[PDB]
């Protein structure tokens, strides 16, 4: 359920609709890279794509 | 001493010359293969040859 505040003022902060992408992964400097799910076992990341 | 100053001058016009041509005759805007917004196209050049369409693929959608 879309939430409601009262200070009035009030807001309304629907959610439409979700795209999800793909398994990616960022170093320092904000690179993503492609973590092979063998990068992921070997270097004990978790294969998730963001949300 | 000159003659070769002389083919390299005449090289060099008909070359300028072709190139007007080429320009006045193809479009770079107007191309079939190009396509999608500008600012949002890439260009990656120095690739291997052998790099499968899905290994750039695999390297580009990160």
């Amino acid at each position: 359920p879309p939430i409601d505040l009262q200070a009035p003022p009030r807001y309304l902060l629907k959610f439409e609709q979700i795209y999800l992408s793909k398994p990616t992964h960022w170093e320092r400097d904000g690179a993503p890279s492609p973590m092979m799910p063998n990068e992921a076992r070997l270097r004990n990341l978790t294969y998730s794509a963001p949300l | 001493e000159e003659r070769m100053e002389r083919k390299r001058r005449e090289k060099i016009e008909r070359r300028q010359q072709e190139v007007e041509t080429e320009l006045k005759m193809w479009d770079p805007h107007n191309d079939p293969n190009a396509q999608g917004d500008a600012f949002k196209t890439l260009f990656v050049a120095r690739v291997n040859y052998d790099t499968t369409e899905s290994k750039l693929r695999r390297e580009f959608e990160v």
